[PDB]
């Protein structure tokens, strides 16, 4: 939580513990629906583990949002001070 | 000295060094305290009676009442502990360090 | 022989003291609880067969499944018959925990107790008379009786 | 000497009987039984009314530790100073009983 | 056409309380798991909701999946509030069925039945 890269190292963790995600295909820009091929209920267990992660609660409102792992490392870095 | 009062004062040092050495619990500690009461009384009655000092005789039993009294009160502090943090844990005792 | 002899007698005393010191755990489901309460009534009076009323389920020695067993309760009532110490009995009181009765056709209703737990008394009747409540329950102590455990043990 | 056979011989019926109501049934191979009540998997909530009831219960068989000499000091010299003393305790333990009655605590629990 | 909402306006609400419905049940399954103390892991009680929502994904209309929305979270409240058993947990889970023939010869096999 301290810097943009250790955030951002923690996103591409998480992201590559999950199961039905490539990690070769798994990048820093690579959308979620139409290049990983994954469900809504796919990204929707992805934001419950960054959840899980990073330590506090995100609104569905925002968690719509978030079709990437930039802008899910953006998201936390708005929500941080980084 | 002498021999059964040895025996009762090795009590009263081995419930004392249970009551130096902490492992987990309050309630331990008020064990081995009162370990130390009941080691206090059956010396003092062991005294009171090879003397056959008659007038002490309600010593032991005043060396009960207040002391046992005294692990009433300490009871009662080890709940309000365990009123606060769920267990009687010693190591929950520490917001004093500051 | 002398042995053969020995586990005979031994198998007449522990079921002389099984089946005349019975203690019935009585599921009040329906309207066969009402029959059960007129058989420990001073009429019929079970209390002196032996048959205590209304024992704790976790030293009872038979299950009475007196009502309609429901799709909501049978876990309960297995449940309650897995916690009971051998050798547990049971008996079927009435048709709806025969085999359905009046509600065999019912969306929530267990077809039997037999589906549900081992059944060794099927009391007949809607509901069956607190005699006849009465005469399985001295069934069950006959059929204790002409128990054999001792014997087989011996012959196995 | 005879009260320490008497206990011996208490404990030792004492545990023939356990002994044998456990190694009696086991004597048989029943079954081998599976699949282990009000609560499920909560924890214990403390009651502060039992643990009040707790310290009053000893609180009071202290002080009727200290009134169980009075069937001998009947017998002393001094009657009036012993009188004055036995009314005083009794009186005591009233007194500590009409507190736990008036700040509320013989209550849920009278 | 013009007919009265349950909870949703639109699709969007409705998915918004079909995914928060989600997010109840992927954080319940490990408590369900271990207090039942049930024989399945946690992913596979996971795979059993990700079945159980995909099953009525095809449902356009919003008043349906409100009404889904709402069965879903009284399963939920008899999951958390220990109301079910364990066999009204494990009936989610058809263990003692035998599988059914799903290709024709089988079932030609077997019975009369499409
Ligand atoms: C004074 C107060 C009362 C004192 C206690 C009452 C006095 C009598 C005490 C002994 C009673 C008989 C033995 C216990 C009951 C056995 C019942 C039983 O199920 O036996 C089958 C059992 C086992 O039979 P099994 O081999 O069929 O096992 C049944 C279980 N299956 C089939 C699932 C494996 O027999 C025994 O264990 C033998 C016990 C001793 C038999 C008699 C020997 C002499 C005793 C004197
Ligand atoms: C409040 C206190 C009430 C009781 C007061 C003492 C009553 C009594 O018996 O006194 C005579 C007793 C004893 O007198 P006595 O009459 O028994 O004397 C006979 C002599 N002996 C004892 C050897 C048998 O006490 C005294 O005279 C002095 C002790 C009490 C002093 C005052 C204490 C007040 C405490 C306030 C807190
Ligand atoms: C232990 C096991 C317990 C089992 C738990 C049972 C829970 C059952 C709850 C059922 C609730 C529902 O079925 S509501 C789902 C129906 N939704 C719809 O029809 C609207 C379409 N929804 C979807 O497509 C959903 O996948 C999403 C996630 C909202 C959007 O995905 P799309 O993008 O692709
Ligand atoms: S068998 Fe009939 S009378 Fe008996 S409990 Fe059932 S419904 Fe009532």
């Amino acid at each position: 939580p301290l810097t943009l890269e250790g955030i951002k190292d923690r996103v591409l963790y998480v992201l590559k513990l999950y199961d039905k995600i490539d990690p070769e295909k798994l990048s820093v820009n690579s959308h979620f629906m139409k290049d990983l091929g994954l469900d809504s209920l796919d990204q929707v267990e992805i934001i419950m583990a960054m959840e899980d992660e990073f330590g506090f609660e995100i609104p569905d409102i925002d968690a719509e949002k978030l079709m990437c792992p930039q802008e899910i490392v953006d998201y936390i870095a708005d929500k941080k001070d980084v | 000295m002498s021999l059964v009062y040895m025996n009762i004062m090795m009590a009263f040092t081995v419930s004392l060094t249970g009551l130096l050495m902490y492992r987990s619990h309050l309630m331990s500690s008020l064990l081995c305290l009162e370990g130390m009461m009941l080691s206090l009384f059956i010396l003092a009655t062991l005294m009171i009676l090879n003397s056959h000092f008659t007038l002490a005789s309600m010593m032991p039993i005043i060396l009960l009442v207040f002391a046992a009294c005294e692990a009433a009160l300490g009871l009662s502090l080890l709940v309000m502990v365990s009123n606060t943090y769920g267990t009687d844990y010693v190591q929950n005792l520490n917001l004093l360090q500051c | 022989s002398r042995g053969e002899y020995v586990v005979a007698k031994l198998d007449d005393l522990i079921n002389w003291a099984r089946r005349s010191s019975l203690w019935p755990m009585t599921f009040g489901l329906a309207c066969c609880a009402v029959e059960m309460m007129h058989m420990a009534a001073p009429r019929y009076d079970m209390d002196r067969f032996g048959v205590v009323f209304r024992a704790s389920p976790r030293q009872s020695d038979v299950m009475i499944v007196a009502g309609t067993l429901t799709n909501k309760m049978a876990p309960a009532l297995r449940k309650v018959y897995d916690q009971m110490p051998e050798p547990r009995y049971v008996v079927s009181m009435g048709s709806c925990a025969n085999g359905g009765g009046y509600y065999h056709y019912s969306y929530s209703v267990v077809r039997g107790c037999d589906r549900i737990v081992p059944v060794d008394i099927y009391v007949p009747g809607c509901p069956p008379t607190a005699e006849a409540l009465l005469y399985g329950i001295l069934q069950l102590q006959k059929k204790i009786k002409r128990e054999k455990r001792l014997r087989i043990w011996y012959r196995r | 000497m005879n009260l320490m056979i008497t206990l011996l011989t208490n404990f030792t019926l004492a545990t023939l009987l356990v002994t044998i109501a456990f190694w009696l049934p086991q004597l048989n191979v029943y079954s081998e039984k599976t699949s282990p009540d009000p609560m499920g998997s909560a924890r214990l909530p403390f009651s502060m009314k039992f643990f009040l009831v707790a310290i009053t219960f000893l609180l009071f068989d202290l002080e009727i530790a200290l009134l169980l000499p009075l069937p001998w000091a009947s017998q002393t010299t001094n009657l009036n100073t012993m009188l004055t003393m036995a009314l005083l305790l009794i009186f005591l333990l009233a007194v500590s009983l009409a507190y736990e009655w008036t700040q509320k605590g013989l209550e849920w629990t009278e | 056409t013009s007919v009265k909402p349950i909870f949703s306006r639109d699709m969007n609400e409705a998915k918004r309380r079909v995914r928060e419905l989600y997010r109840a049940w992927y954080r319940e399954v490990p408590n369900t798991v271990h207090l039942f103390q049930l024989d399945i892991s946690v992913k596979q009680g996971r795979d059993k909701v990700r079945e159980m929502f995909k099953k009525n994904a095809h449902v356009t209309d919003p008043r349906v999946v409100d009404l889904l929305v709402i069965k879903g979270k009284m399963e939920l409240e008899e999951t958390i509030n220990v109301w079910k058993q364990r066999t009204h947990v494990m009936r989610f889970f058809h263990e003692t069925e035998a599988p059914r023939p799903k290709d024709f010869l089988s079932k030609f096999y077997v019975g009369h039945d499409p």
